[PDB]
């Protein structure tokens, strides 16, 4: 009956919102998020504070996805341009030494232009089978895959594009809460929350179908999906071990390259020395049946009925059909229907080199992968698994938006608003002089 | 040009402290000072009262400590009381302008009609 | 830090105002947009809560009362167990209604106190 | 500080030239107020003292006397419904120091 | 002594003063006009000085259509690769095969594989080709002597709606609303908006099709009447209705021109033959004019007044250009415009090289729009020239007039809250 | 209300004060220079002591030079207008005597005989 | 801009697209900076002042002079040189000593 | 017994880095205030100021030529022979090269001759005619289209809201350390964007004697400026009347170049007074040997390189001159003519990645400057000889005097009188 409403400034409240964050520490990644770290980056528990976290609807997977298009097409934009070598190509079964046929490669000849305007030169290059097709009659006449709808741009040698860790962080007026437990599994009410300055450090990692060098779980294994009893949803497993994956390129190149313009030489791949196959991956064999047993007890917990199945993917093409990597600058895609195929000392994966990518599966533009000299040896950690869900239970290691790779990162992270006004009621009225 | 004037007093026997008021059209509150005048019956007038368009009053001699050289903003009026014995004045307003070291009270009010009695 | 009292009652949260009160202002064609654009808003929120409590008649306090009545619909719940029993975001949530209504009669209580000001001049 | 009325008295049954003039104590100079008080008119400014002639007043006026215990009003022939007794009321302290009346006719 | 210095803030003036307005109200000039409008305010005993002429308004806003076109304009298919000799017979219509401005074209394109050069052929208009020397079958495009054009994208449409200005915070426009009001001086009827009242941006060249009208009679606006070399702008209170239309059915084909780009081209022409006309009312127009030049005689009193039509270069200032949907009118408006003071045909061509606002460099390339088009317009004021009796002449100009004679109402003030005074108070400092 | 009044006489004026990379450019110099503009305002008021006011009284004199006419004449007569330009030359002038004046009304106060 | 640095004492003197995006960044930070000295004194309840004081006692009295020595003796650059070290422990002070006293002035005991 | 005080006024300030801009592409409108018993410490090396000019000259100079001509479809082989322009002679330094080059059409090629000089191009093999340009190896040459006016125009550097530039007025200082006489200036002076390797051009007369300024003098890892107070007057010039030529490249793209040449045989050159020079670097000497007491010196040559560290860089507008000084730094301790070379294919700002192309200058031309310092690096007895950076030693000497501060309003002190509650 005699309170008297108070004006505060400061008050410690939020609201759900939507900003830009920046990125935080020739590497891309190292180039452009040009803001240093902090060396010592502080986390305030909060005591007594639930908060609804939300995966699926997090912007900041959004946003993270943005901003490396851009940052991927900003490196590759000011590099050389592919288009003279659109000719149709004059091509035979490349010669695998003493075996005589590689299979899977082509050597191709070309009439194309030199650094002069009026010099035009017979080159040789050898291609891989899947960036050629023919254009009529089985003539021995082909053409690039993408030179029928865009435009094709060599990456330059200078840029890695390694992942580095980088570091989302919130701008004044804004803060980026964190989710603990470790039992959260995707959305809704979270409590012990934390509040940060900026992210742990996610390196932006390619990959379909498994999730490689991600964080694991630190309780047992988690399954997260939006809505995990219907189909039509992105499941992923995140495991609390990692299963160690071995891949290699077991033979090496021979560069060679041309002057397509004033400099801009292109380059091609010469000649390939060593073993017939082109790649292959290690997966240890035990290692691989227990992780999958286990994943399998997590899921009978959403799906009661016995005998799950795990089969190969569907289809489509090999962006979704098969796991890629990207080891050293070179792009794997490896057949994983050796895993899975099952119900409920090492399993070899056959794999597969293209070069000319339509990256992030888009339409409008592709990058062509220099060749790599020397041998490729890479070793990544599987911190999760993408599923699809479908009578009887069945999930397959199928691909899907980029976006679902982050996630698995972000998750644990929500942006909010920091409003310091607000008003509530006191025992004294304003006295006036 | 305000039309300045009084609508108020009486004759009265005791000095006390009657109250008259003259109301005007002009923006008092914008710095006008206001006046007051003992319009008494012959000899022109004594002086009675003086105070800003803040107010901060000073009486003539004549009421001194004995009045309330009193006028409101929001009224548009200087209403105001004072003794100075049961003096023999209508009481007149006036208003006055300043201008750099100088002031000139060239605005006068119709007189109210106080007087002596008993 | 920042937020520490978010968590606790409206004691030690009524007191940690110069630390949510800071941080507020912060310590290529591309990019130099979208880094303006964020800097200039963090400034516009700054100066539309400084505009408000100007406008308020609260201009430069971390606390400030006012002449509006606590009209108890808002809510009905006592001052005891309020400010020590309950958080800020609890609370912000139980008057998140006639949030706009309190503000304009903060705005019309300041009007009023200016012409009452305004009328009374006081000089030398 | 009261003002002395001097030459206080202009009696006159036609427009004539006329002055009045007042012994102020207060060093108002200019601002004596001689305003007068011609006939009945609500005592209507005739001029802002010695500072400014009044709008809406004769040309007439000009003792241009502006000086401490040395004031003065003073005009031309002008109508004869002129009584400027003129009396003082000089700027002073507090109140402004009204001087005898200084009946004058014309 | 007794008068002091007071500080006032909120003080209702203000002064000359130009800014930047922002927009306000898939079709372009929606783009970045997203902000939503939806008031005014009466002065009193205000009196403002006006001139729709100087008026940076206009300038203003004749920067932002090029900004705007450039932009939507700018991430399209480029013709560059189209500057080859063109071998051109005749036209292939109907029966008789001779439409006089239509040409077909054969011509060498490479494709995307750029080695398996083909031949394509299209029809082209008349006026989009020049002969390049001696005999037929040889001939360019017109713009490859100056630049390479670009074609729209048949996903954006140009089509105007209308579009406010605002004012941004601290600033705010005077408006005119003196009914008789001639562009200069003293305007005694003020009011203040924050917003214009939506303008069309319209582009046309000697008639200025669908404004506002005048609310009162017609007014004759121009810098100095006296000078013959000023624009006259003829504001009428009476909208004319016109009628244009292309009668035919233009086919459509497209051309691979390169890895991902398309070039839209004219294929065959079905129906009756003629590239464009217009109707106008005969007993309309003649009113018209005869109101007009009643108008006129006030400031060419006891002279004799005739029109004439236009004498210049480009058609951009011979003829009366528009664009409904995707087609450019350039039409003949000498039966308009010679006379001495129950429909007028008004022949008119058709042309898909657009050099627009003279600006050189850049060109568009009209991709032809399929089946016919028909499309209503409202005559809402004239552009003349001056050159007894007098001569007037149809005029136009660099698309600054078209829209001075529409804010010619408007000017825009920074508000100045801040002043001094004097008082009788002086601060209290106890 | 804005500019209700304006063109009214000065008295009667004063108790109404109470009231894509191209378009980025444009609209951040928009917004910029809007803040520049509150905040000018803001900083002479409260250099000269008059955060808050919207009528605030200075202990600087009016010279009279700048303009000798009188209350009256000025107020409840002249619009806020005609003021403006009549007085336009010593704004600058004014201004630098309020800056004088409060500093010295400051340093008064933290005199160390009297405080 | 107007510096006239010298004596303490001097209280009285207290009164294309690339290119665009450079001369922005210059105007927020002008802005920027001004803002965080008046929200800074706004903390320490100085909002509107030139010249304000606390009821912080004046610590760091290890620098052992009066104000004899150093009003109308040394220069301000001066001054700020020999105590730049601990305006850090001084900040941080004066924001309490505001806050606490706001508390103080609205309790229900006091205020009531 | 005192109390802390907070003053918002405070006239002290911190060495500061910001944004600078510009005053009269720059289109932005232009009094010094002396700061009396204060004592700046300077510092014309590590100065921020000379490190922005130098980002904003080149983004400028690269904004103003982006937008012409590219001249990449002139990489052909190209077909040269010996120039003659007038008489029975060959005009050493210039080949009459014919090539086939695509018209506006984009189909049909056409034949086309302009002259080069012998410094544009390159050979393409051995005992052949068959030349390219010097820049179609790598990268693209972009025309620099005359309307451009590249010239030197003095600019104002000003400081922002919130920074002030300090300038040292003392006539000795000398590039480091302590400056009495400081004052405040929004902007500096003008300074002309002038751009030399040696023999510094049109730049601020010293006040004083010739004063020798190096980061470390006494070393061989810095270069030393040297300050004239008198300027050597030079006069280069091109007694050559040259007709340009226009071959279509494209849509409205046009590339120019040298037709005929008439005139003179002789190659451009300059030259200054001997009398003045002799002198000149005597005086030069004196105050150098102040620096190297006791010991002979000697000038010498640079040791070599591609022009531009062994000529004098020149530039009269689109005539870039490349002059050889050995004449004028061969020496111990009535005018001098120095031949120079002519060259169209330019590298800018010393940048590999990238050229321009100048066109020529129509008739003849008459170029006169004030030497006003000189570039020297050291090489018992003492070598020196001309030498330099990028660029950079062309702004030193004239943002030398100036320094950026900010401004640190807030303070604390304290005071007699207690907060009253
Ligand atoms: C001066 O301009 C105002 C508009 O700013 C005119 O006011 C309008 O008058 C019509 C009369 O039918 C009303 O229906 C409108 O509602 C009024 N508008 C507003 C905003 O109030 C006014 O009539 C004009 N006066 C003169 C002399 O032309
Ligand atoms: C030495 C000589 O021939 N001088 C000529 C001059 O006559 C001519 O006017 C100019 C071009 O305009 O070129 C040079
Ligand atoms: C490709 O064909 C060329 C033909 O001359 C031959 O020299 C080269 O060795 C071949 N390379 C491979 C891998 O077959
Ligand atoms: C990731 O791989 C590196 C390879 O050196 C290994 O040291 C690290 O332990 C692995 N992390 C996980 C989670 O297995
Ligand atoms: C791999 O490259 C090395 C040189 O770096 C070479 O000696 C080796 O023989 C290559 N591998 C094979 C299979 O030939
Ligand atoms: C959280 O709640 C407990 C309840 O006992 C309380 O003691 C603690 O102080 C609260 N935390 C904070 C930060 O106020
Ligand atoms: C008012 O309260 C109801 C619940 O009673 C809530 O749903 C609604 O959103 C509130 N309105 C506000 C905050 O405006
Ligand atoms: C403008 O044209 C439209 C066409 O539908 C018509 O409805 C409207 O009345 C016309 N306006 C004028 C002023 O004639
Ligand atoms: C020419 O002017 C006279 C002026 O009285 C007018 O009567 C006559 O009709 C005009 N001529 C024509 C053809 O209208
Ligand atoms: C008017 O339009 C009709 C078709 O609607 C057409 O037949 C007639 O010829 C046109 N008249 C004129 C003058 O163009
Ligand atoms: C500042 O205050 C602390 C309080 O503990 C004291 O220990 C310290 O000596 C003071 N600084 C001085 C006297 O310089
Ligand atoms: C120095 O330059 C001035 C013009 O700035 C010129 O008049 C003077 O003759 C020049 N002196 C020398 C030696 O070039």
């Amino acid at each position: 009956e005699n309170l008297w409403v108070t004006v505060y400034y400061g008050v410690p409240v939020w609201k759900d919102a939507e900003t830009t964050l920046f990125c935080a520490s020739h590497n891309v990644w190292a180039t452009h998020c040009c803001v240093p770290t902090d060396p010592n980056p502080q986390e305030i528990v909060l005591e007594n504070v639930t908060e609804n976290f939300n995966m699926w609807k997090n912007n900041m997977v959004e946003q993270m996805h943005e901003d490396i298009i851009s940052l991927w097409d900003q490196s590759l934009k000011p590099c050389v341009k592919l288009t003279p070598l659109c000719v149709t190509l004059n091509c035979t079964n490349a010669t695998a030494s003493n075996s005589s046929i590689i299979e899977g490669m082509k050597n191709c000849s070309f009439n194309i232009t030199t650094e002069l305007r009026d010099k035009r030169e017979k080159k040789n290059a050898l291609f891989y089978k899947l960036d050629i097709v023919q254009l009529d009659g089985n003539s021995s006449q082909y053409r690039l895959i993408n030179c029928n709808t865009s435009a094709i741009t060599q990456a330059c040698p200078k840029v890695s594009f390694e992942p580095i860790p980088i570091h989302y962080c919130a701008p004044a007026g804004f803060a980026i809460l964190k989710c603990n437990n470790k039992t959260f599994t995707g959305t809704g009410p979270c409590n012990n929350v934390s509040t940060v300055q900026c992210t742990h450090g996610i390196k932006p990692v390619v990959s379909t179908q498994l999730l490689l060098n991600g964080s694991l779980a630190e309780g047992e294994i988690i399954i997260r999906s939006e809505n995990i009893t219907d189909n039509g949803k992105t499941i992923l497993v995140h495991l609390n071990e990692s299963v160690k994956i071995e891949c290699t390129r077991p033979n090496n190149k021979t560069r060679t390259s041309i002057r397509i313009g004033p400099g801009q030489a292109f380059y091609a791949t010469g000649q390939v020395i060593g073993d017939i196959r082109e790649a292959y991956c290690n997966i240890s064999e035990s290692t691989w049946n227990e992780t999958l047993g286990k994943v399998v007890k997590q899921l009978r917990k959403h799906f009661p009925h016995k005998n799950i199945t795990f089969q190969p993917s569907s289809g489509g093409d090999l962006e979704v059909t098969t796991h890629s990597f990207n080891c050293g600058g070179e792009f794997f895609y490896c057949n994983t229907s050796g895993l899975f195929n099952s119900t409920w000392d090492s399993i070899t994966l056959p794999c597969r080199i293209k070069q000319i990518i339509n990256m992030w599966q888009e339409v409008g533009r592709a990058m062509y992968a220099p060749p790599i000299q020397g041998n490729i040896t890479c070793v990544s950690n599987i911190t999760g698994l993408i599923l699809t869900r479908d009578n009887t239970e069945t999930f397959r290691p199928g691909g899907g938006d980029m976006r679902d790779n982050w996630r698995s990162e972000l998750y644990k992270y929500k942006v909010v608003k920091i409003e310091p006004l607000g008003v509530a009621p006191t025992a004294c009225k304003r006295r006036v002089v | 040009x305000x039309x300045x004037x009084x609508x108020x007093x009486x004759x009265x026997x005791x000095x006390x402290x009657x109250x008259x008021x003259c109301x005007x059209x002009x923006x008092x509150x914008x710095x006008x000072x206001x006046x007051w005048x003992x319009x008494x019956x012959x000899x022109x007038x004594x002086x009675x009262x003086x105070x800003x368009x803040x107010x901060x009053x000073x009486x003539x001699x004549x009421x001194x400590x004995x009045x309330x050289x009193x006028x409101x903003x929001x009224x548009x009026x200087x209403x105001x009381x004072x003794x100075x014995x049961x003096x023999x004045x209508x009481x007149x307003c006036x208003x006055x302008x300043x201008x750099x070291x100088x002031x000139x009270x060239x605005x006068w009010x119709x007189x109210x009609x106080x007087x002596x009695x008993x | 830090g920042f937020l520490g009292a978010a968590g606790s009652t409206m004691g030690a949260a009524s007191m940690t105002l110069t630390v949510q009160a800071r941080n507020l202002l912060s310590g290529d064609t591309h990019w130099g947009i979208k880094q303006l654009q964020a800097r200039v808003l963090a400034v516009e929120h700054y100066l539309r809560d400084q505009q408000l409590l100007g406008i308020w008649g609260c201009s430069g306090k971390l606390i400030c009362t006012t002449n509006v009545p606590w009209n108890s619909t808002w809510s009905n719940k006592t001052l005891s167990e309020i400010w020590d029993n309950m958080t800020w975001l609890q609370w912000d949530k139980e008057i998140s209604n006639y949030t706009q209504i309190i503000y304009g009669l903060l705005e019309e209580s300041q009007n009023q106190q200016e012409k009452n000001e305004t009328d009374n001049l006081t000089c030398d």
